[PDB]
């Protein structure tokens, strides 16, 4: 069969996946994309505001850098949302179905821009 | 001494000897008279 | 001679495994069976990469594409003198059987086969691009 | 002169230019012995600098507002002004030897197609045979043209393949 | 100056029209190919066998062609 | 126990002209004659492929070997005419006296046709062309100081040259070594380890410690090169060697009686350049050959031969056995004395790596007196010994692909180190896959990152010095390291072993011989450049390597052979799956990425290292511009293409007119090459039949009946091509660039 | 899928056959040759278009040949 090998198959690492949002099974899509916006949305203002064109701006870094983000995320929804049309026209967990996805994307979104609004407030 | 004069014959040996003969008769050619460019 | 029926419990070579094996496409569209009668263990040669014991007694490997299964079949006929079948197996559970079609590999003439695609005319006798215009799709003049 | 150039002799360009060479060459001359190798050789470039400047203008060339000789190539012009020597007259030194070597080529090509194996007499040379032909070339274009009157240049075209039309 | 640079423009036309003029004449044919009509103006090659058949189709004169065309301009 | 012994057969083979005249003898395909103009382009490409002529592994390596004897006996023509022409052709006399004034020179060119202008003004009296292979340096440093010894070794070289010939003859048609006499490997690696390493470099200690020092040193002292003692006075008078070094007034009883200290006036460990010369000292030199003399002798007595002590290589590789290997190095003990490829593969590997490691620590140390001032020899040199590393890896990689073809065999390999590489090669090639890609964003992007911010107007934005900053960091921390090793680490060496990790520059004749080397910014950026080309140039040969014998794409792509064009145009197409084109692919990216390297090499040494000395200060050959102007693709463009090459193209009417010619000559053979890699012969062997069409006409078609080159012949062609014009449209940018300012 | 026609001058050498390695081809009787049979291609859903049987027929011009047509997951050679 395939190649057996620590990385592929060990216990440790199967565990830690097996509770990562888009593996853990019985929860709602919904709740599943707002968990996953969350977080990636919360880490999406990091480079934006410290490398971004507006950085050396004492004040107008912070919101310049958020307020991309923020774009970046909507865009990203985007992605989500068209993928979900085209890969499900017509199996065992919920989100792989056009019904299930559709919700995970409107989850991310959600998710997504609160996790930006919310590093913005750490901020300031 | 038949087998290496039938070796000398081959493409590669005539083309160097050739070439050579040619070339070295332009040389000299242009040793005794340099600066051709007309032919008067 | 009768359609060989595939026996999925039949015992496999000897290998540790490799990353040339199946992918994703088995589960969803189909794979490749190949199985054959082993004289004596011996080493062969992988079609995806590495060396195999092969036992003795009945063989089976699982391939991903046709062409992998009839290397191998080259292989084992034309050094190690066995006689390999395979057959294509889709995600449903049917199981389709080939290589030998009629139990006679291709190479040797066999009675009862119909010729198929066969022209009854040279290459140079096709009509012109012309004349097979406008056939309701691309047609090249040997088509028809 | 002839489209608007003048003599090389008569050049105001020309002569200047060879003043340019030869202060050049001077210039490193003056670096070395007096009869030392490096300005023996320095000086016999000199020598030829200059034989070489009174030859194009002994020649009769024309030379442009450049200061350089240019040359006539209509047969017209060159016959009537005395310039035949620059185009005209190497273009038929060129073509015999050309012909020449043509025709000595095809010559042994066409004696080796009767021998009983013909590609081994192109990589390994019939030498005694080539010389033979290498000689009688020299009367190429009578041979030529003779051949060409009676029809034995050129190949029937019944006898020479090609694609399907 | 301008005699050679003349020169120069005369071998790109006259080799682009080799190559395109070659294309076109031999698009229905050749000792290669003899019944390559068959196979459309567009095609990849004939294979390995016969010697090696790349750019053999019309398709391919034309593409070789576009080279001399933009060096001749 | 099978003995370690001389074997060999008498008489193998005849010595005749019979098979010289008969083309294609070796092999049975070309035996029968042409019929095809293919016929000829096949004899010349396998006739050094000795291992498809027969299937005898004796027959093979008796070829090789005598094979090897030609090679040796081709380098000593070509070395005996350097030294030859030295001798007779050169100023090297006048060189030793106003060494820091006169160029190098060792060429003449005949008076013909006007192209003794390319006898340039040299110095010293005399008119040739300016050398840069170092010849006069390295002469220098092993005491040679008149023309009759250039001419003695010359005529030693060209004795040398027969004896090689003869030997080559002697070894095939006489007395030919059998089969187990080449499969000594302990034998051969103690003889080559302890004989040929070992007492050479004894014996190159024994003359630099009796000729070279004592020239040397009278030489630095301003002695006239004439007045200097010859060097058999220097061995036969003891007294002399005394005034010099005092040491020798007690002969060799401090060597047996082991007070090894009273060598220390010849034997030093001084590190750094001397100044005058601005090379490494020559007691230093002495004392690493003699170091490095011991190490190998022990190291020849390490494998076991005939008298029971010793190591035995084959159990060597079966002891070396872990958890996560399955079996191990086992078989490869077989595969590396039954396979000439295998050897090589690995040979050409690290020899090529050798070649380039010299490149970096000559440059760095200058071995030579008189070498580090002379800026068109160290770019020569470093450029040189560059492209040789490149192409031997290149070949390796195509030796190790002849391999996996031909002679592995999958029953000796089964769960061993080499079967468990081929078990998991996706893995390999997909992780390696993405690092390229990962490096080709983060080190090429950021140069178009910083053209679009300077174009921008917005240079604040951009990566340098002066903006945001990458600063190499650990290669800063290493070059303090070593600055810093004299005084803690190396308590006895009384200097760094290099200037370019800091301290002071060293400065002969006016010229900056080497001064530390600062890395910024540019820095950063360029060396993962390197790291990027050279990824990929391992992705090409390994994915070759790797996939030679099947893919998920050619299931029994071994059948094909290692060198075959594709398997047709099915499967949507399969050009250029052989492992002989992972070859030809991978020979661009190494170009592409040496090319790099030696632009790097040559914009930062001029830029920062070289220069002229004056009252206030150094300054560079193009003024520290490298700094801020290496870090955008323009500034290359601009700072070093552009601005560098105007010494090449305003060659015409000057010695180095030479080098323009070849500039655009180069230029033009690139291009051409072009033809041949972007056409396919189906095109051209159309072309040709309306060409044979004509001489049909005219009854003048050629018995050998033309073809097109093959498929792989033409790409062949074009890489050759493409490879010759671009190196050498640098080799000529870089001579006439460094020759006029340098 | 590819097109595949053998044509009335096949000599029945099996060349194409052999070197087919896809099993697309096979020999069938015939008359109208020596060998009395002829080769033939019923299985060019198969067929990948490698052209190795057109490299192995003896015959000037061809009497296999192989015409690439309409791609799939099988005639594209795809295990993915
Ligand atoms: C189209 C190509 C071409 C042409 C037409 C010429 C023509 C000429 N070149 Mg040039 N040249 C060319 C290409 C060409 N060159 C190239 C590619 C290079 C680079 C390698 C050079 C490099 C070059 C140099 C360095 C020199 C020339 C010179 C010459 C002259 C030689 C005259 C001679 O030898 O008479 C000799 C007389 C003969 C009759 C020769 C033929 C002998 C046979 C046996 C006669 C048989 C008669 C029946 C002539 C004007 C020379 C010169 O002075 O030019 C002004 C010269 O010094 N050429
Ligand atoms: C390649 C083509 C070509 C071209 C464009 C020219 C061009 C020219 N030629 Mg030349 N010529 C050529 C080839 C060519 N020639 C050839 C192959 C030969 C034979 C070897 C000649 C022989 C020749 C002679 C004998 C004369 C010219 C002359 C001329 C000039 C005016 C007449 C003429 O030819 O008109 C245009 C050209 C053509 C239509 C092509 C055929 C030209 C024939 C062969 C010559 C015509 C001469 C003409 C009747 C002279 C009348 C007196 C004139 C002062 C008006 C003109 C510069 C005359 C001249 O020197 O004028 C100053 C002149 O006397 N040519
Ligand atoms: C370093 C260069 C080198 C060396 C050492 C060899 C060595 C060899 N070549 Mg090779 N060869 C080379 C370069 C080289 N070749 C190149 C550049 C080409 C062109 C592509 C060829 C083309 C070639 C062919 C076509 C043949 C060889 C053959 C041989 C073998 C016999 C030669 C012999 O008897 O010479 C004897 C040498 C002397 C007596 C020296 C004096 C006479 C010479 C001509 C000066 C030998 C293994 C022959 C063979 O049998 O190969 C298996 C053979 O047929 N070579
Ligand atoms: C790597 C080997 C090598 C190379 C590339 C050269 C190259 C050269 N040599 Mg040198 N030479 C060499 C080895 C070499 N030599 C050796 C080993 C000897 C000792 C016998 C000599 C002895 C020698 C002499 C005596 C002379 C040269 C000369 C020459 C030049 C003209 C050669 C020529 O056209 O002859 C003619 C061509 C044919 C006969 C064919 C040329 C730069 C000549 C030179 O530089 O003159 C100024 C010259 O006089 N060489
Ligand atoms: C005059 C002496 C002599 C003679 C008559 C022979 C005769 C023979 N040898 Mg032997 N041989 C000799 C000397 C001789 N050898 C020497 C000196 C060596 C040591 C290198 C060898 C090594 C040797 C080997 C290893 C083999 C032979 C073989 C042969 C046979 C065929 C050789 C052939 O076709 O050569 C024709 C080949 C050439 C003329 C090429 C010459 C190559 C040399 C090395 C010059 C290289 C120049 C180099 C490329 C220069 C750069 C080029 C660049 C400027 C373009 C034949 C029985 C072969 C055999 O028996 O096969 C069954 C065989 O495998 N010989
Ligand atoms: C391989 C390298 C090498 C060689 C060949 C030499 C050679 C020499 N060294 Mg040097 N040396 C070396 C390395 C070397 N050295 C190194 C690495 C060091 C650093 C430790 C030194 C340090 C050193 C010192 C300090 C001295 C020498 C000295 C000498 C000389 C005399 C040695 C002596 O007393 O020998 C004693 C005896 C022998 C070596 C045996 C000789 C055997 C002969 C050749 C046998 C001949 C037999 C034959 C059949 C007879 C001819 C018959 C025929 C005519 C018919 C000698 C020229 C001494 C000298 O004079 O310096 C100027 C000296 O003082 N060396
Ligand atoms: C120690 C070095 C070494 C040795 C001994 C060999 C030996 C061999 N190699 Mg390997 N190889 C090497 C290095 C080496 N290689 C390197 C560095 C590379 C990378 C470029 C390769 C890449 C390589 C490939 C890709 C192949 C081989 C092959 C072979 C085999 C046949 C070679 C042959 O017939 O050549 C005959 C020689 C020629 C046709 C002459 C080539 C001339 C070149 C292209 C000229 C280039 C320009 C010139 C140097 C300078 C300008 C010339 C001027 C006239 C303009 C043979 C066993 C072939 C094989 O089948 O192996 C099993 C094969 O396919 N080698
Ligand atoms: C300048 C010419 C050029 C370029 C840009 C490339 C680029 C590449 N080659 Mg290619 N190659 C070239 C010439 C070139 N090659 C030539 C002449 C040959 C023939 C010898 C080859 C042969 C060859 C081989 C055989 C291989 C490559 C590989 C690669 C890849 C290296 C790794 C990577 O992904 O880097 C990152 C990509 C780049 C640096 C490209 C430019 C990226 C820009 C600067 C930034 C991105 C733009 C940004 C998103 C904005 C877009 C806006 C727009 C959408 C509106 C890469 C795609 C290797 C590969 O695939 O490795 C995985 C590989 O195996 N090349
Ligand atoms: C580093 C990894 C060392 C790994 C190391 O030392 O492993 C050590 C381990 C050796 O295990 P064994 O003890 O069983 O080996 C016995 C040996 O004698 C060999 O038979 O090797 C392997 O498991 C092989 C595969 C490693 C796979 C490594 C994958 C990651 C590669 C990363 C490459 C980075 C390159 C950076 C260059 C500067
Ligand atoms: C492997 C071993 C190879 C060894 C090769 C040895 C070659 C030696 C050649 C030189 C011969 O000379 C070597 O011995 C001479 C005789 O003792 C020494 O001669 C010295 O001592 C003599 C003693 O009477 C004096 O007369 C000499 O004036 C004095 O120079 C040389 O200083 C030494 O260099
Ligand atoms: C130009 C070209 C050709 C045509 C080139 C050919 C046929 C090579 C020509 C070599 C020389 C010039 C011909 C043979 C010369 C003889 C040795 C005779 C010479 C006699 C004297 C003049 C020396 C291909 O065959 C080809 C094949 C595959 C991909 C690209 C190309 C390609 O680009």
């Amino acid at each position: 069969g395939m190649l057996e090998t620590p990385v592929t198959s060990a216990p440790i690492v199967a565990t830690y996946l097996s509770n990562l949002p888009a593996y853990r099974t019985g929860v709602a899509p919904v709740l599943r994309g707002v968990e996953i916006g969350l977080a990636h949305g919360f880490l999406l203002a990091g480079p934006f505001i410290k490398l971004g064109p507006l950085r050396n701006v004492p004040e107008t870094a912070e919101i310049a850098g958020s307020l991309s983000a923020a774009g970046l995320v909507l865009i990203l929804a985007l992605c989500l949302s068209i993928y979900g049309s085209a890969q499900f026209q017509s199996a065992r967990d919920p989100l792989f179905s056009a019904d299930g996805w559709s919700e995970f994307a409107a989850g991310f979104l959600v998710g997504g821009e609160a996790g930006v609004a919310w590093a913005y407030v750490c901020t300031q | 001494m038949k087998d290496f004069t039938t070796y000398l014959s081959t493409a590669p040996v005539i083309a160097t000897i050739w070439f050579t003969f040619t070339a070295g008769l332009l040389i000299e050619i242009n040793r005794y008279f340099p600066d051709p460019l007309v032919f008067s | 001679w009768t359609v060989p029926t595939l026996n999925p419990d039949t015992p496999s070579p000897i290998f540790g495994g490799s990353t040339g094996g199946l992918l994703r496409k088995a589960q969803t569209e189909e794979f490749y069976v190949i199985t054959w009668e082993a004289k004596k263990e011996q080493i062969f040669e992988m079609p995806t990469g590495g060396a195999a014991i092969m036992r003795q007694g009945p063989n089976l490997l699982k391939f991903g594409k046709k062409e992998q299964c009839l290397a191998l079949t080259t292989q084992l006929r034309n050094k190690f003198k066995l006689t390999p079948c395979f057959y294509r197996v889709f995600p449903d559970g049917k199981v389709q059987y080939l290589h030998p079609a009629d139990g006679v590999y291709p190479e040797k003439v066999n009675a009862g086969r119909v010729g198929a695609n066969q022209n009854m005319r040279r290459i140079g006798q096709n009509v012109n691009p012309i004349k097979v215009k406008f056939s309701g799709r691309m047609m090249s003049p040997a088509e028809i | 002169d002839i489209a608007g150039l003048t003599p090389c002799s008569e050049s105001k360009a020309y002569a200047k230019l060879e003043k340019k060479e030869l202060k050049t060459l001077e210039k490193r001359l003056k670096q070395y012995e007096a009869d030392s190798a490096p300005a023996v050789a320095l000086k016999a470039t000199m020598e030829r600098t200059k034989a070489r400047f009174a030859n194009y203008a002994k020649a009769g060339l024309l030379c442009g507002n450049d200061g350089l000789p240019h040359l006539i190539a209509d047969p017209g012009l060159a016959l009537k002004y005395g310039h035949a020597g620059e185009v005209f007259i190497p273009t038929f030194g060129f073509l015999y030897v050309a012909g020449y070597i043509g025709y000595v080529g095809r010559q042994y090509l066409i004696a080796v197609k009767g021998e009983a194996k013909p590609t081994d007499k192109e990589i390994i040379i019939d030498v005694p045979l080539a010389t033979k032909l290498a000689w009688q070339g020299a009367g190429w274009p009578l041979a030529a043209v003779q051949e060409l009157q009676r029809g034995t240049l050129l190949e029937k075209e019944e006898n020479i393949t090609v694609s399907p039309r | 100056g301008d005699f050679l640079v003349h020169h120069a423009i005369a071998l790109g036309l006259h080799t682009t029209t080799l190559i395109l003029v070659k294309g076109a004449l031999d698009a229905r044919g050749s000792k290669l190919m003899p019944d390559k009509k068959d196979f459309g103006y567009s095609f990849p090659c004939d294979g390995p066998g016969r010697g090696g058949t790349c750019d053999i189709s019309a398709y391919d004169a034309f593409y070789l062609a576009v080279f001399w065309m933009l060096n001749t301009i | 126990a099978k003995k370690v012994k001389i074997a060999v057969d008498r008489n193998p083979v005849e010595t005749s002209f019979e098979k010289w005249a008969k083309p294609g003898h070796f092999s049975r395909t070309l035996s029968k004659g042409p019929n095809t103009t293919t016929w000829i382009w096949n004899l010349h490409a396998d006739a050094h492929d000795f291992d498809s002529h027969t299937s005898d592994l004796e027959e093979i390596s008796r070829k090789v070997f005598s094979a090897h004897f030609g090679q040796l006996g081709i380098i000593f023509i070509w070395l005996s005419g350097m030294y030859f022409h030295g001798a007779r052709f050169s100023n090297y006399e006048a060189w030793l006296s106003d060494p820091t004034h006169i160029k190098p020179s060792a060429q003449v060119v005949w008076p013909i046709v006007g192209q003794e202008i390319l006898n340039g003004d040299v110095g010293g009296g005399f008119q040739g062309i300016q050398i840069t292979s170092g010849f006069f340096q390295l002469w220098r440093a092993s005491g040679i100081t008149s023309e009759l010894q250039l001419y003695t070794t010359a005529i030693g070289g060209l004795v040398m040259a027969a004896a090689m010939f003869f030997a080559g003859w002697f070894h095939y048609h006489k007395a030919a070594p059998k089969l187990e006499w080449f499969q000594n490997v302990e034998s051969m690696l103690n003889h080559h380890l302890g004989g040929l390493l070992g007492l050479g470099s004894l014996a190159w200690a024994g003359h630099q410690i009796h000729v070279s020092l004592p020239v040397n040193k009278l030489l630095d002292a301003g002695v006239d090169p004439k007045e200097i003692p010859l060097p058999h006075d220097l061995l036969l008078n003891r007294a002399i060697m005394a005034d010099l070094y005092p040491s020798f007034a007690k002969g060799i009883a401090p060597f047996f009686t082991l007070n090894w200290s009273e060598y220390s006036d010849f034997l030093t460990f001084k590190g750094g350049l001397n100044p005058v010369t601005g090379g490494l000292w020559l007691s230093d030199t002495a004392h690493h050959h003699v170091a490095i003399a011991v190490l190998f002798l022990v190291a020849g007595h390490m494998y076991r031969t005939n008298w029971g002590i010793g190591h035995s290589m084959k159990e060597i590789l079966e002891a070396h056995r872990g958890p996560f290997t399955g079996e191990g190095h086992v078989g490869l003990y077989e595969i590396l004395t039954t396979s000439w490829h295998a050897q090589l593969a690995i040979n050409l590997a690290l020899f090529g790596s050798l070649s380039i490691i010299v490149a970096h620590h000559m440059y760095a140390m200058p071995p030579y007196p008189y070498l580090a001032t002379d800026y068109g020899t160290q770019l020569s040199l470093f450029t040189h010994h560059t492209w040789i590393g490149g192409f031997c890896i290149v070949g390796a990689g195509a030796h190790a692909a002849i391999f996996m073809v031909r002679d592995y065999d999958p029953t000796n390999n089964y769960n061993n180190l080499l079967d468990r590489v081929i078990r998991h090669r996706d893995a390999i090639i997909s992780h390696l896959n993405w690092v390229c890609i990962f490096l080709g964003f983060h080190s090429f992007g950021l140069y178009i990152h910083n053209d679009t911010m300077s174009a921008l107007g917005r240079p604040q934005d951009m990566f340098s010095d002066t903006a945001i900053q990458l600063q190499p960091v650990f290669a800063q921390w290493i070059q303090n390291t070593h600055f810093l090793a004299p005084q803690l680490t190396a308590p006895n060496a009384l200097a760094a072993t290099s200037l370019t990790w800091g301290g002071d520059l060293v400065a002969v004749g006016g010229k900056v011989a080497m001064m530390p080397i600062s890395l910024g910014t540019s820095d950063f950026m360029v060396h993962h450049i390197h790291a990027f080309t050279i990824h990929v140039t391992v992705l090409i040969l390994l994915k070759g390597v790797l996939f030679a014998r099947s893919s998920r794409l050619i299931p029994d792509k071994a059948n094909l052979g290692f060198r075959f064009p594709c398997d047709g145009p099915g499967r949507g197409g399969t050009c250029q799956v052989s492992a002989w084109d992972h070859v030809f692919l991978g020979l661009f990216w190494m170009y592409n990425s040496l090319s790099i390297v030696i632009f790097h090499f040559s914009w930062k040494m001029q830029s920062d290292v070289w220069g002229t000395v004056t009252a206030s200060g150094v300054s560079h050959i193009t003024g520290g511009n490298f700094a801020q102007s290496a870090n955008t693709i323009n500034g290359w463009l601009r700072d070093f293409l552009w601005a560098q090459s105007s010494q090449v193209i305003q060659s015409y009417g000057s010695a180095l007119s030479a080098y323009g010619l070849i500039f655009l000559g180069a230029h033009f053979v690139w291009a051409f090459s072009l033809m041949f890699l972007f056409s396919g012969r189906g095109y051209w062997q159309e072309l040709i039949e309306s060409i044979v069409w004509a001489h049909n006409k005219l009854k003048v078609a050629p018995a050998i009946q033309p073809r097109a080159l093959s498929i792989t012949q033409g790409r062949a062609v074009g890489v050759a091509h493409y490879l010759l014009g671009g190196i050498a449209t640098t080799w000529s940018f870089f001579l006439a660039r460094i020759i006029s300012v340098g | 899928a590819h097109i595949v026609k053998i044509y009335d001058t096949c000599i029945g050498c099996t060349q194409c056959v052999r070197a087919c390695p896809l099993d697309v081809l096979e020999m069938v009787p015939w008359d109208g040759c020596k060998a009395s049979q002829m080769a033939s291609a019923p299985r060019t859903e198969d067929c990948v278009g490698c052209k190795r049987c057109e490299t192995a027929c003896p015959t000037d011009f061809l009497s296999v040949r192989v015409y690439l047509g309409s791609e799939s997951t099988r005639s594209m050679g795809l295990s993915y």
